[PDB]
RNA sequence: UACCCGCAGAAGAAGCACCGGCUAACUCCGUGCCAGCAGCCGCGGUAAUACGGAGGGUGCAAGCGUUAAUCGGAAUUACUGGGCGUAAAGCGCACGCAGGCGGUUUGUUAAGUCAGAUGUGAAAUCCCCGGGCUCAACCUGGGAACUGCAUCUGAUACUGGCAAGCUUGAGUCUCGUAGAGGGGGGUAGAAUUCCAGGUGUAGCGGUGAAAUGCGUAGAGAUCUGGAGGAAUACCGGUGGCGAAGGCGGCCCCCUGGACGAAGACUGACGCUCAGGUGCGAAAGCGUGGGGAGCAAACAGGAUUAGAUACCCUGGUAGUCCACGCCGUAAACGAUGUCGACUUGGAGGUUGUGCCCUUGAGGCGUGGCUUCCGGAGCUAACGCGUUAAGUCGACCGCCUGGGGAGUACGGCCGCAAGGUUAAAACUCAAAUGAAUUGACGGGGGCCCGCACAAGCGGUGGAGCAUGUGGUUUAAUUCGAUGCAACGCGAAGAACCUUACCUGGUCUUGACAUCCACGGAAGUUUUCAGAGAUGAGAAUGUGCCUUCGGGAACCGUGAGACAGGUGCUGCAUGGCUGUCGUCAGCUCGUGUUGUGAAAUGUUGGGUUAAGUCCCGCAACGAGCGCAACCCUUAUCCUUUGUUGCCAGCGGUCCGGCCGGGAACUCAAAGGAGACUGCCAGUGAUAAACUGGAGGAAGGUGGGGAUGACGUCAAGUCAUCAUGGCCCUUACGACCAGGGCUACACACGUGCUACAAUGGCGCAUACAAAGAGAAGCGACCUCGCGAGAGCAAGCGGACCUCAUAAAGUGCGUCGUAGUCCGGAUUGGAGUCUGCAACUCGACUCCAUGAAGUCGGAAUCGCUAGUAAUCGUGGAUCAGAAUGCCACGGUG
RNA sequence: ACUAUG
RNA sequence: CGCGGGGUGGAGCAGCUGGUAGCUCGUCGGGCUCAUAACCCGAAGGUCGUCGGUUCAAAUCCGGCCCCCGCAACCA
């Protein structure tokens, strides 16, 4: 069967939204659009930065992204310096004048999208998929999660059929709406076209 | 299944199309045999 | 000539097989189940470590490979060293001659056996220690070996011989007991059939249901008497006897074996048995009898697509007796005979000896037999003192599957045929036990609008819409049992658009990079269907260590762009499906050679692998459940744009003072948990009922879809590996097409009418939407609409009068005052444009249709049925889709 | 009263 | 040749006494089935060999022509 989306299903219980902005129907459509270009952009340049999120939101007129991601130091560069030439060109993109933040993630190991990352990066450098995996488990459960799983998709180890091994450990409980599931995703760009990446990473409950 | 298969099967075209002379004839004439006394001993029916 | 010395210069001298596994050695390109490879498995159908070539590597190396041949591996002919219950394999059972084997004791002999000695066992070869060719092969000295045969001399435990014994193996006698043991002869009763009568009248018989059949010429039913043949109810029993085949009423005559008790007797007289002889179910054959019932063949009737069958009605050989043959069976315990040893329990049958027989009993001892099960054995299943355990003696038999127990020959037979018993050729398997599944016209328990009980439809008619086909220049592409067909498409006039026709472009409609020129923009211009091609004007945003750079446009050549092109069978992502079904697994332990099992099953119970109790399992995870949204009662807070109970006033309007009660609004809390009472139940889990409660046993509805299944769907949303196109398969335009129509199917809507149609009045909703928008009031128009124009980003204004309902009138069972298809005329609106092809209005026209063959769908309650309302998509275009309340 | 095949 | 019989939907048959074309199978369309066969429902289809006469009217009565069978073709 297919599995509801386990952010979506969760959003306003235990998940927050990520754009967090009030709008009329007038106006919609275009803050969607800048939203996603505001994303589209801050993807392509940070890659090498382990981004976790992008938050965004609207007070006023202005747009305010936060960025969560394991390494501050990359995006901040010197003095700024690179947070600085962000915002104005981003505050091109929206249009409006603009305002960078950053979080720190402290255990990139327990974030979906960045262990989704790390394993999809091993994957481009011809890695043995079942270590990459495997790896990654073993590290959630030393930093305690509660449990986790991953699940690697089609032509692995350049196969000629398509498989989807995956590996959990652990409690991973998906029918719990309080359960606090991070989920995330992520395809890696192979000569053997594409192998996707799913992670869920229970963390407890409420 | 759900198979490759490689059948085969014919086609073929073909078009349509739409008395003896005497002379080339020789007519041996003769007695015959057997049963019906001074009739069948005389007279020369078989060709 | 060997052998030795001198000269010149790395000079004159490396290939063959292999690289998928077995087996040491891997990657590209070509090829596309073709060509080919191959010892065996197998490789090859567009990413081939298996073909062919290349590069690299492995192995041998003056050789390397292929073929043939022998042994090996092969314990696969097994002396060393195999088997025979089910894998191939125990003669159908006995008797028994040659043959093999033989209890115990003393003597003797010295054949076997053992020890020693001599003779011989040609030399070479082999093996050991040496020697000689530069080494090695090669040659050679000495030895060992030649496992053998003969002769002689000893040994005498074992085997054998000869002699003499013994009593335990084997037999004979005495006395009893049980027995469907065999052969011959009588006889009893029950039943079927027929025959001859009496009573009697319309059916009988048969089957799933029938018919054929018998019957008014008197059947079937019933009673009396008679004939004849065959078999022996009850007893009757995992009871008994027999070598096996087999043996069943009672009585007599002839007769075989077994067993038991105590004693006497012979003294190894024994065990096994190729060839040989006998016995040997049923069918079948011969000669002669018999013939009730049954019953191959055969006949008719059914059933059936057919029915040469199963079922029915008949019925001949045969079945029965006598005397001959045949010699076979899943003749089976699928287990040759004889003997010895090796823990137990429960029975049955038949003897026998001891015991207040004191009881149908207590204590022993033989024989045969049934079921459990231990050690051990076995591939396992199982066998298990009656072995398939531990041994010994003799015999029979097996050596891959088919061909084939067949052919030929021999022997036997009256015949049918039996017995003995091949090979060519062909395959890489065939086979046994056990394991997990799936399946069963196997069984058990349980569920579900699955059936049943009901209500309403589809299938027929006309329309709408999708699909197939056909047509076409094109009818773009996809979706195809359930799980495609009002599906992608939440809306094709142009656009959309992917298709066709014709007209155009070639670094391009779209993006980046460099070069050079111009601020961007504005404004009319004549051609042309349009894309497109030929003209007037205009600033200069901006900083300038002043070059121009940046905003933006055209021109220029190449890196490139582009592709709704192919592959969903190379992929990701997303979805359908079994199925909201209760399942699916793991770890550690344990059982088993192992696949696997257990847990997860069993006893209860639940909607539920839900919960309890048990139990070599103990635990864990994904699922179930809960946590979420909505609805059903109440409380608290908060009252405008919502509300109006109690107050005053009124244009009778919550409309205006005011009110904060009530409805309602949306935040926060309470409430339902088998919590309480009774009974049922293994004191358990739970169940049945009751109370209070707005709600009661998951209160109703949604969201939530385990591991997996179908190479399910989608490369045409997007992404993407590979292949492909690159003056075209890319790109721009106008017109056409996706709307075609002999047909077939799907899903809908409207009908066929009085529970109704038309006309006039009149009541009660909910939920939504709205700024390039919803649009009141008033005015014009029969109407669709038009003109003017407040309000409203909206609990305020607008869309917007809900309709079924109700009351009053009217129609009278008619293709109608039912039905509205179709066509003509005239309009309205949106839109550059309604010809192809929009919707709506008015006047006229008034098809089919009178409740739908076989078949088939939905639904368990605010449900079905029926009635309207709104929304997304959208300029316009809803009978579809999503949502809302009414009645019910 | 049912039935065959892939 | 002499005598007699027969040509009927695609197949085998009935109708031949002038005014009326049936039966079983096959074909076509719909169902059932995962699909096919069986089974269930619905619909079509015949110049009556051929030519000519007779009649108001011909599958039918009558003649010629063509094909197809059967019987006869003997006594010397």
């Amino acid at each position: 069967g297919q599995k509801v989306h386990p952010n979506g299903i969760r959003l306003g219980i235990v998940k927050p939204w990520n754009s967090t902005w009030f709008a009329n129907t007038k106006e919609f459509a275009d803050n969607l659009d800048s939203d996603f270009k505001v994303r589209q952009y801050l993807t392509k340049e940070l890659a090498k930065a382990s981004v976790s999120r992008i938050v965004i939101e609207r007070p006023a007129k202005s747009i305010r992204v936060t960025i969560h991601t394991a390494r501050p130091g990359i995006v901040i560069g010197k003095k700024g310096e690179d947070v600085e030439k962000l915002r104005k060109v981003v505050a091109d993109i929206a249009g409006v004048p603009a305002q960078i933040n950053i979080a720190e993630v402290r255990k990139p190991e327990l974030d979906a999208k960045l262990v989704a990352d790390s394993i999809t990066s091993q994957l481009e450098r011809r890695v043995m998929f079942r270590r990459a995996m495997k790896r990654a488990v073993q590290n959630a459960m030393r930093l305690g999660a509660k449990g986790i799983k991953v699940e690697v998709s089609g032509r692995l180890g350049g196969a000629e059929i398509a498989r989807t091994e995956w590996y959990r450990e652990g409690r991973v409980p998906l029918h719990t709406l309080r359960a606090d599931i991070d989920y995330n995703t992520s395809e890696a760009h192979t000569t053997y076209g594409v192998i996707g990446v799913k992670v869920w990473i229970f963390k407890g409950e409420i | 299944g759900g198979r490759r298969h490689t059948s085969f099967s014919s086609a073929f075209v073909y078009p349509e199309v739409d008395e003896i002379n005497p002379a080339d004839l020789r007519i041996d004439v003769y007695r015959t045999s057997g049963a019906g006394g001074q009739h069948v001993n005389r007279t020369e029916s078989a060709v």
